């Protein structure tokens, strides 16, 4: 359901 | 505790209220 | 979070998300008690019955939000755990007994209209405000029943009676625990649910106007069921706990 948070917190 | 904990930048600082903080108020009896 | 209704902008600036990286998904919610120390419920992260047992790693926290999904850019503040602290005698065999745990971020956040640390209770604010009767606020982007919110919901709650609270469950009731709701009598309703443990119930003090956070969102049996209360954990409690782990390995 989540939009995805930018990749550099991942 | 920190000196400015538990102030809400967009009501205390500003002196608004929200819409059902007086419930809790009311309650402190 | 059960009959609430929709968080105003900022009202809730200590409002933190406790948010798994991979799959994505909402946890718990966690609280923002100072820069850099977010606090939660101790069964978010160590409930070994249920194989829960995450690190740093696993988790981020999300301070700043509304919108449950959405990326709130330019708004939200997204945050990496450095170290967990889950409080040592928290009982996860039992009844979740000192369900609680901090959590120090790798980097201070940075406070705004939307980001803003809660404050912790002092003895005399709980004697003051932790009264059978006295309502505090509870706050999560939890199930609406026992289907999803748009955006981070909050109801108000009365704090009950303590023998009301131990008749309304098998579950053995400790000092570190208080309950909140309405009786099937009173006619209004309202619980937290699945997705807001860990969320803040806090007061505000009528003698200073400063929010505090006197119980965190610790358990119940279903959501807004009648004759049967949410419970939460006594923060003032344990709190020669928080500041002991925040004097310690805090900066
Ligand atoms: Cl205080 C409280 C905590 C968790 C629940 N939930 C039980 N099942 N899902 N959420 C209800 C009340
Ligand atoms: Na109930």
């Amino acid at each position: 359901d989540f939009e995805e948070i930018p990749e550099e917190y991942l | 505790g920190e000196a400015d904990c538990g102030l809400r930048p967009l009501f205390e600082k500003k002196s608004l209220e929200d819409k059902t903080e007086r419930e809790l108020l009311e309650s402190y009896i | 979070i059960v009959e609430g209704s929709d968080a105003e902008i900022g009202m809730s600036p200590w409002q933190v998300m406790l948010f798994r990286k991979s799959p994505q998904e909402l946890l718990c919610g966690a609280s923002l008690i100072s820069d850099r120390w977010v606090l939660t419920a101790a069964h978010c992260l160590l409930y070994p019955p249920w194989d829960k047992n995450f690190t740093e790693n696993d988790l981020l926290v999300r301070i700043g939000k509304h919108s449950r999904t959405r990326y709130e850019r330019n708004i939200e503040k997204i945050s990496m755990l450095e170290k967990i602290y889950i409080h040592p005698r928290y009982n996860w065999r039992e009844n979740l007994d000192r369900d609680i745990a901090l959590m120090k971020l790798k980097k201070p956040v940075a406070f705004s209209d939307y980001i803003h640390p809660v404050c912790l209770p002092d003895r005399e604010t709980a004697a003051s405000l932790l009264q059978a009767g006295y309502k505090g606020r509870v706050t999560g982007w939890g199930n609406l029943k026992e289907g999803q919110p748009s955006v981070l919901q909050v109801v108000n709650l009365p704090i009950v009676e303590r023998p009301v609270c131990k008749d309304s469950t098998r579950i053995r009731i400790t000092d570190n625990m208080f309950c909140a709701g309405y009786k099937p009598d009173e006619g209004k309703r309202g619980d937290a649910c699945e997705g807001d443990s860990g969320g803040p119930f806090v007061m505000k003090s009528p003698f200073n106007n400063r929010w505090y956070q006197m119980g965190i969102v610790s358990w119940g049996e279903g959501c807004d069921r009648d004759g049967k209360y949410g419970f939460y954990t006594h923060v003032f409690r344990l709190k020669k706990w928080i500041q002991k782990v925040i004097d310690q390995f805090g900066e």
